[PDB]
């Protein structure tokens, strides 16, 4: 009765976790930008699992009973590829978006399913008793359009990101246009020394080949 | 596990069968406490306040001292089919407003599975459907505040559609009005099979509008 | 079959799991962290409201342009306080001292569903039948403080039943290093409500110390 | 000393400047900007509420790595409007037109004021200057999310002659469309019955018709 | 020639145009207004932030369907107070008791116009040469409230210079009728700055009673010629 | 006795503009943002040019009769020069912060001093019997920490940047750090044909060597 949602990152499907069965498979949801207000899905959970893609998966209905699709402006985020942005740096859309969008997998599982996470470079043991399902990076939050965004909760295998992206999310719109922007933000739970714990946290800024070394590891469990 | 239903009406939900009914309440979609919204998911039993008031919370401050319904906060319920009021409503006349909602004991954990369609979607292969509705998926308000449902809670999926399905409740001034600036938002019905292009942008008037709302089904194991 | 309930001592003691659950690992009370002026919470009830190691600021950020940014910004941490109230200069903390500030917390495992229900009375709710104990305390919903940016608990989650009411129950830190108690921060808690007075005006209210939490709905923690 | 005086016509038509008052230019009334999602106003009493050249995307932005963006994102832009009948749906290009308020600024003899009686009678104009209009209490507006905006009481974009109560409309910046949606709102001042003092305000919902005789009412000064 | 100057008593009293400006009228001091949760003010150096009529809830607003609400909803208003004190109770003040508690203001004409100077430093700022002094004053910048909602003064308006130092100076009211003092609202005042610690890093000081504007930049409101 | 304030945009002190004298110098204030609020100063208002630089030039009281400074986590914004990021990329401290700070001149003008814009790449003109301040480029608005930010007046001569800069401030902490960010946004007017001005707008993307392609030109003005 237990779901559990898995995130390739690319455009192959993931495959479910052993111990699990897979439901079905779809495009990776990170959150909506609706009327500027943002809403996420927890990437632990089927619902940022959509089985179609779209850059406006949703539309808006008043008072008057009128709904309006696509006609403002709003946003969708999702997951994305490795797939690397035009040279142009200029909009994607259409069929061109498909390689940028990440794939996913909701599964069946027998037992709950956590996320436990070192706040070090080292992999977190599973607590006693449950078992490794799959090791990753400790994923927080996130911010694009308006400094609007998202997050993840700490306890759900959503918090726990395979392959560290420094932008792992694309920002589509309405228009069906979408694209990597310069604001985009990604947080990331840093490593801490445990003598350092109540120090003065050092100031660091970490350039390409350097990223990782303050970034908390994590890994997802299954109680089986 | 704890099914939550929630009526849309004045009257309380049943609860499936062979399924103890723990308690039933009001529908409690947010709170707004300093202009900043709080939100209970509708599939999860805090969804389900016992006793309803429109001010149903007070605040605190470090100097020690707390306040109950003296400033400026509100709270927002899901709303009946009552019709939309030419004024607001006040006290007892905010009764037929609010939807009412149980909490039951379950066998198994529920879940909403989406179409993205305009057929309803199938339970997972050894799931039981309990009911089916529309994906209903986020909303607005006052300023922009607002919240949204988990797509894999049954909170996400509600039996009645409407174009406002909740209600603005004003704290301290104790009614409950529908102003303008209220939206609901919901998954659209895509044609293709997975990846759809370029959205064709549309406007909807109450009729063309059932088409364009995506289906979900509430599935319980077994 | 893995289900998990968290526990916050709401002092430097680390809390001990309730009877019938069994402890899997102890850290400190995060409630909620605001990167880029944006605020993201952990729901007290889960383990992702606690963290194995305390610091002001535990996340970094990175961008597209590969350059991920530790504590080089102005960013908050909010974490569950103990009873240490702010120094008589009522400056800003900082280092060791902050150590006294921070609530501990414990993750445990329990064997079924754990939830919590409030009564919205003086009268502390009951169980349902079939459901034993694991603790009793007051209802807190929400919160807000720097920007009035905060986040909240889910009514039905252990988060939301606080064992100790405190006016102030989280303390405010930064990326700088530094932890203080501001005015503008707030605790909202379910208010007592009488049957039939629930459809009619709200009585305003003022309260002050003494008589403060005799006016707060209390919960109980319950597993089935 | 050469003050500039902006009339917004609220119609498709440009507004003539006052006798003896030469134009400097004509053009479209600009409410406020929206980038990232925060607006930016534009004074109506000012100049700069006047832009000549229109477009449904008049800006473009850049960020520090020497890189800019036009129309590729998901800004929009706010304009005054005219009479011109609650659109179908979304109107687009050409048909945005009869739409857009047009304005006029004009070089002035002196520096014009706006004044607010907050009561149903129109205010007086100061003892020595005379009068060059009087109109309606705007206050401020809100749209998309919690983001609008507001005028100076004092600045004459505070008293616009014809009172609407959707004195404005919404453009979609790269879909180069406009529309008016429900979460508009305008504010004004309100006809306080009371002569000086009003300790507790009487709650009400006013429909068409009665509205008028419950905004505030002003003028526009000059010496 | 005409150019407006407003002051604000910042008592009940009705405050006197500078010497060299005439009296228009005077009026309640409109600090801000919030509605559908967004803050708006009136530069408290124009004539704006002077009414002639005060109201918890000075205004409406209409909607798409040409429908009106007038304190109806959750909106707020908020002026400069006066030294009067809140009661012991500590809750909401309520019809006429809130005149006590509201600044009043002078919408004056000056001959010249006016400007505001700040010098960052317990010292008061000269005025420029070919400038006379109306008033002297704190360096007032900007402030916030309800939902951390705020306005602020251009620092080159006499608004942003207040003649006396209040560590509340404005009250909150609501559509409902009440007005009250919150522990979330806070001014903000320029800083004073000694010429060596401009690009030094700034020494945090958490100041009580009694030692409050040490720390508060001085101004002066002048005029031309 | 009208005011002008021009910005460098470098360390040295701008001159003041042709027919105006002096009043004082200063550094380039763009905007403050406490407990999370921003509050900008129009650029062409003596309101942005202060005497002390800090990079926290404000403080808050509360009702409790206690003030703090640099005690939480506020900022403060200023127009910076063509001084480049150190190699690290890390926030800057110290006296290492004096070579990207702006400066500018409060000066008085014998008459009403406003902004043109062409909204094309040409040099608006002058309204007939203005003289010529400065020409430079349509700079409206931006964003930074949070999207919070603020704007110019586009009748404003802070509307009219004289050096285009696609990150033309920098931003500083109570703590004491100044740096760039990514997402440091700056609004400009965009060039529109009038031909377009009723067309949906032609996206662009502009890399270094053309943003200004696409930016719009102005001239300050004096009677
Ligand atoms: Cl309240
Ligand atoms: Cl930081
Ligand atoms: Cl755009
Ligand atoms: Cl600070
Ligand atoms: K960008
Ligand atoms: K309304
Ligand atoms: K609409
Ligand atoms: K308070």
């Amino acid at each position: 009765g237990f779901l559990v949602t898995r995130h390739s990152q690319t455009t192959d499907d993931p495959q479910c976790p052993p111990g699990t069965k897979i439901l079905y498979h779809g495009y990776s949801l990170l959150y909506v930008q609706g009327n500027e207000r943002a809403h996420g899905q927890d990437l632990g959970t089927a619902g940022s699992c959509l089985r179609k893609f779209s850059t406006m998966p949703f539309l808006f209905c008043n008072i008057n009973n009128v709904c309006n699709f696509a006609s403002r402006n709003d946003y969708s985020y999702w997951l994305s590829t490795p797939e690397p942005m035009p040279m142009s740096m200029a909009p994607i859309t259409g069929e061109n978006i498909r390689p940028f969008i990440s794939r996913c997998a909701v599964c069946e599982a027998p037992a709950m399913v956590m996320a436990v996470h070192s706040q070090t470079i080292q992999i977190p043991q599973c607590p006693t008793g449950w078992s490794s399902l799959w090791i990753g990076y400790s994923f927080v939050m996130h911010t694009s359009a308006g400094a609007e965004g998202s997050g993840q909760a700490l306890a759900s295998p959503g918090s726990c990101l395979e392959e560290f992206r420094s932008a792992p999310f694309i920002e589509c719109h309405g228009r069906g246009t979408c694209n990597y922007y310069a604001n985009a933000y990604s947080f990331w739970l840093a490593t801490i020394e445990r003598s350092e714990m109540f120090k003065k946290p050092t100031p660091s800024t970490l350039k390409a080949g350097e990223l990782r070394t303050h970034v908390s590891r994590c890994q997802v469990c299954m109680r089986r | 596990y704890l099914l939550v239903k929630h009526s849309q009406t004045d009257q309380e939900p049943m609860c499936p069968v062979g399924m103890n009914k723990l308690w039933s309440g009001y529908s409690l979609l947010y709170f707004e406490g300093q202009e900043k919204a709080h939100n209970q998911d509708l599939g999860l039993a805090g969804s389900c306040l016992a006793r309803f008031s429109t001010m149903p919370f007070l605040y605190c401050n470090p100097g020690d001292v707390c306040y109950y319904a003296s400033r400026n906060d509100k709270s927002y319920w899901l709303s009946t089919t009552a019709p939309l009021p030419m004024m607001p409503v006040a006290e007892e006349d905010i009764r037929p407003y609010i939807s009412r909602c149980s909490v039951c004991e379950a066998p198994a954990v529920a879940i909403a599975v989406h179409s993205q369609d305009v057929s309803i979607p199938h339970c997972p292969a050894g799931w039981r459907s309990l009911w089916i509705g529309y994906s209903f998926l986020m909303h607005t308000a006052a300023g922009d505040e607002g919240g949204g449902q988990s797509l894999v809670s049954p909170g996400s999926c509600l039996e009645d559609f409407r174009a406002t399905p909740f209600i603005e409740c004003n704290g301290a001034r104790g009614t409950c009005h529908y102003y303008a600036n209220k939206y609901s938002f919901w998954l659209t019905t895509i044609p293709e099979q997975s990846f759809q292009g370029t959205p064709s942008a549309d406007t909807l008037k109450a009729g063309l509008i059932r088409t364009h709302i995506s289906r979900c089904q509430v599935c319980m194991k077994n």
